[PDB]
């Protein structure tokens, strides 16, 4: 008999713990593996992947149409949209990105934030994607935003723009869930010249847009989300 | 002079053209390849009718106007009734295949409008009724036809809200499964490769469809002044390396 | 040091220290570079 | 590593921003494709966010109860909660069921953890000290019927014996029929025209039934169990779009009718900040 | 004293671990082991033993007679007997492969299947018989069951027709107990020609039929048998 | 057709021993080509010789 | 380890690994192939 001494923590039962147990099904046999594509290691690998952002948020019930930013011809000067960077919560939120980050308490990183345009082949525009770091208001004209990260864009072949929103940053986390001390900036969009429709076409054209992480991106100290609640058990 | 646009995809006895493709995906890049022996567990040797059912099958056609919500396939299915592949299908117990996927838009530089094109594996579809009802057979084996998304909701079929991809997620996040955009201004077709997907190395073909191709219009079709207000969207698809096992009487599905 | 004879019954598993996002990221048939035209 | 390296101004012919999102691909950008940086390190390795870690942790999968009683005159134990089983699932309580469903098939070892408490809602002189059975009953097993049954006997399924107020713990290996599970599944088990659609039994991880060993003291004791699970050794392929509506039932995607909008309205125009 | 934290877990019983303990007997010493013919390691050893299956389950009380597949002169294109493959149920479950079975949740393998024809020697018979596999009905006419797995037994010198079921299936487990997803098939035999007595000879003819599995075969996570129960202990 | 239209069509080769297709579904099924009206504007289908008999009769 | 000193006290056996139905399936005093005739 060798002698021994328990410390605090006997017996208690941490859900976070890793330690070995009996087999109840002594010497079974499990099925082999067979090969299937597509294999996740990392929750990183997959908010890589661009998503589409519900930016066009103003509807009433969820709709196809809030994926959806609209453009008006001829306009000069003006503002096509504008939202904070709280990653965890409004615009960003149902987005994959938004929905993994709600699983993690910190994150740090570069965003990829691109505009693909949709509008007839025959017309043209030029608009500013500007991000604005935290420390100042949400531009409220182009003259504001374009001193601060901004690419002109032009609308050509070449369908899509692929904006970054670099780590700007005192401290090297940010809250996922909103928080001032710790809050990102702003993103707005502008024309740069104006859209244009050819003849014999009319009305709005729209820019769908996307986000998705750069290989920059940490996530840490993982949590619960708000994203998901119940109130008895479920059953078949 | 080779540009990423131009095409040529020949499949047995079947050639289709694009002079105006966006690359191609493939799926989880992966190739569809064929059922390697380290993964087999039937013992039977099995039936590689190769190009007479590994060929390009045209649906029907569709038509894109500005008011369709989006259609849905599912495979193999939709193929159920083309050719040899079909028969094959209904005769053995077994099979197990991957696909081309070609999906044709041509409009005009006046037009606007972007359709998604998506492969889902193992989409499992919510019956609109709720609670645990569940969606009955034939509302899932549509053939051809596929289901209409702005069709109405029957008794024992599924919902058909496409912010909710028939499943109770986001539309806007369909984009982490394998697609494709076809935009108008860009675009005239969309090519996905589908590699066979499953938890077991062959199943049956008629119990259960391992992939749903969906077309979904995001930005609304807006035809020219005065253009007739519609487009047809065509879907063709080609069974590859398909394998056939466990050779019998012929199954009997309902409806 | 497993003390059983199974091996379900030892502790989690180690980091993949695997990842490759370009099956998700990339799966384009013709290799496209970043810097070059998209569509040529 | 580094995070980002040192890039200074650019006036090329090579445009890396200039994507066509409409081929599928996330084309990889990073900063310094678009402003000027300066050497920064990681410092970091994306260690808890792998895929072992993430589904490794116990869950509250179940909570049922059971209660120590004379069972004189009881004609359905079962009925009585003298007993009581649970045919396992991970889809029940759906804080860990939203995380499985980010995947469309995953293959694991189970590690459970079984807490037991006792309750006394009405007048008893003490606490007794029961021990709870919990025996695995697979498929084809001989299901209990009365509390004390030959079931009991489990001479050949694995049962565990502990104290309420402890816990109990043992591990399962993945016990699969296929080479990963389903939790979604596009078929049915035949081509029948009236059979259920999604719910499969490839995705059965037994079933497991509870009781108190004690016979009856003079009070009624309220036993109530909470089933935990921890998968380790995790496998998982293809992700999918994560859950956005409630879920109505274990085993199939429905979501209710006259749900609520699940995308936040602005307070404001598109312009808003 | 070596300080120590106890885990969840301590104290259990858990039926299926495998653990030293004290001897109660300290230095006895056990009777030496003699020779014995007919040591058994595996029950996988056994199951390849065929015994009879009692097909003719058609009677009212056990009896030697429902071992008895009977055959009648003269009928053409007729069958003689059907049966689906749930090894652990109906006609299988009281024969050792089935009794066997039954101790486990999970198989899957081949299956042997041979017919013994016990008909006067100066006789002659020409039969078909058909495994079907899963995702068909039961064959309603030897069009229909020879279009599936089959073999044309000729009646002859030698007596018994061995037909293996080949595993055929998408999942590689079964359950023992009858699930239709994992359902194996059924299995049927008809006259291919027909049977023809002798003269001075009369009536029926029978087949004993036997079911043993392959050496393919795989049982797994092991369980209580439903073929066995008790109301009270036994005493002497 | 004017450079700035668009259309896409199917030609298709039937093999001896079934009849002249009466939709594109029956058409489909034999030797086709999906034509892709481009900038590339002849499309080239070519009826490979399909037959038993190693020679056919001119008329 | 062993702890105990007797042989009884030591856990479970292992397997045998050992597997021979003959003596079940063929306990038959002249070998019979398979392929050849059963009864010459």
């Amino acid at each position: 008999g060798l002698p021994t001494t328990t410390l605090p923590g006997s017996g208690q039962f941490l859900t976070t713990d890793d330690r070995q147990s009996p087999s109840a099904l002594p010497n079974y046999e499990p099925t082999p593996r067979i090969h299937i594509p597509g294999k996740v290691h990392n929750l990183l690998e997959i908010i890589q992947v661009d998503t589409l952002i519900p930016m066009n948020n103003t509807h009433t019930k969820d709709e196809v149409n809030s994926y959806l930013i609209p453009l008006n011809a001829n306009r000069q000067n003006e503002q096509v949209f504008g939202t904070n960077l709280f990653i965890g919560d409004g615009v960003f939120k149902t987005t994959l990105l938004g929905e993994i980050v709600q699983y993690y308490t910190h994150w740090s990183g570069s965003l990829r934030f691109s505009l693909m345009y949709t509008g007839p082949a025959l017309s043209s525009a030029k608009l500013i994607l500007a991000y604005t770091p935290p420390g100042a208001r949400g531009p409220q004209d182009r003259r504001e935003a374009m001193l601060g990260t901004h690419v002109v864009w032009d609308i050509g072949l070449q369908s899509t723009i692929v904006m970054t929103i670099p780590w700007t940053s005192g401290v090297q986390f940010r809250y996922t869930d909103p928080d001032t001390y710790t809050s990102a900036g702003f993103l707005s969009c502008w024309y740069q010249t104006s859209l244009i429709l050819p003849p014999e076409t009319t009305g709005q054209v729209y820019l769908l847009s996307f986000i998705s992480a750069c290989p920059d991106f940490k996530l840490r100290l993982m949590k619960d989300t708000q994203t998901i609640s119940q109130t008895v058990a479920l059953t078949e | 002079g080779y540009s990423d646009r131009v095409q040529q995809i020949t499949l047995g006895n079947s050639t289709i053209t694009t002079q105006e493709a966006a690359n191609a995906v493939v799926c989880y890049a992966e190739w569809p390849e064929y059922l390697p022996d380290v993964d087999a567990s039937d013992v039977n040797k099995t039936s590689k009718p190769d190009t007479s059912v590994c060929r390009f099958y045209t649906l029907d056609s569709k038509t894109w106007t500005t008011g369709s919500k989006g259609w849905c396939w599912k495979l193999p299915d939709a193929l159920k009734d083309m050719g040899v592949f079909g028969q094959n299908m209904f005769f053995h117990s077994l099979g197990r295949s991957g696909y081309t996927v070609h999906v044709q838009c041509n409009a005009t530089k006046f037009h606007s409008g972007c359709l998604l094109v998506v492969v889902i594996p193992e989409h499992q579809l919510a019956s609109h009724e709720g609670g645990n009802v569940s969606v009955k057979y034939t509302f899932t084996h549509p053939g051809e036809r596929g289901i209409d998304l702005s069709s109405a909701n029957e008794v024992g079929g599924p919902v058909k809200d496409v912010l909710y991809n028939m499943n109770g997620t986001l539309l806007g996040n369909l984009l982490i499964f394998p697609h494709q955009f076809i935009n108008l201004r860009t675009n005239n077709t969309a090519t996905i490769v589908i590699p066979y997907i499953n938890s077991v190395p062959i199943d049956s073909m008629t119990r259960h469809n391992n992939v749903s191709l969906m077309v979904i219009p995001i930005a609304p079709l807006t035809v020219p002044t005065g253009a007739t207000p519609s487009l047809p969207i065509t879907v063709t698809i080609a069974p590859m390396c398909t394998e056939f096992s466990g050779i019998r009487s012929k199954s009997i599905v309902p409806q | 040091i497993n003390y059983y004879k199974d091996a379900a019954s030892t502790s989690s598993a180690g980091q993949s220290l695997s990842m490759d996002p370009s099956k998700f990221t990339e799966p384009v048939k013709d290799l496209m570079l970043k810097g070059a035209p998209a569509l040529n | 590593t580094v995070a980002s390296i040192s890039s200074g101004p650019k006036h090329t012919q090579k445009v890396p921003i200039l994507t066509a999102n409409e081929t599928g691909a996330t084309m990889p950008v990073l900063p310094s494709d678009s402003i000027e940086t300066r050497t920064t390190y990681m410092h970091f390795n994306g260690s808890e966010t792998d895929v072992e870690c993430f589904l490794g942790r116990a869950a509250c999968v179940h909570v049922t109860e059971i209660q120590n009683k004379d069972a004189t005159g009881i004609d359905n134990h079962r009925e009585a909660k003298l007993f009581n089983d649970w045919k396992i699932n991970l889809s029940s309580l759906v804080q860990l069921r939203k995380k499985l469903e980010l995947f469309t098939y995953v293959r694991f070892d189970s590690e459970y953890t079984i807490l037991a408490t006792a309750s006394q809602p009405d007048s008893a002189n003490y606490s007794s000290n029961l021990v709870v059975q919990a025996m695995y009953v697979p498929p084809g097993a001989p299901n209990p019927k009365e509390w004390d049954d030959y079931t009991w006997q489990s001479a050949s399924n694995p049962s565990v014996f502990f104290k309420v107020g402890d816990t109990s713990r043992f591990s399962v290996p993945y016990v699969g029929l296929a080479s990963a599970y389903n939790y979604f599944y596009d078929g049915y088990s035949h081509d029948d025209a009236e059979t259920q659609y999604g719910i499969t039994v490839l995705n059965h991880m037994g079933s497991m039934a509870f009781r108190i060993v004690n016979e009856h003291d003079e009070h009624k004791t309220l036993v109530k169990i909470r089933v935990y699970h921890r998968a380790k050794h995790v496998e998982a392929w293809i992700p999918r779009a994560p859950r956005a509506l409630p879920y109505t039932s274990i085993g199939r995607t429905n979501y209710p009718k006259n749900t609520e909008p699940v995308i936040k309205k602005r307070k404001g125009d598109i312009k808003s900040y």
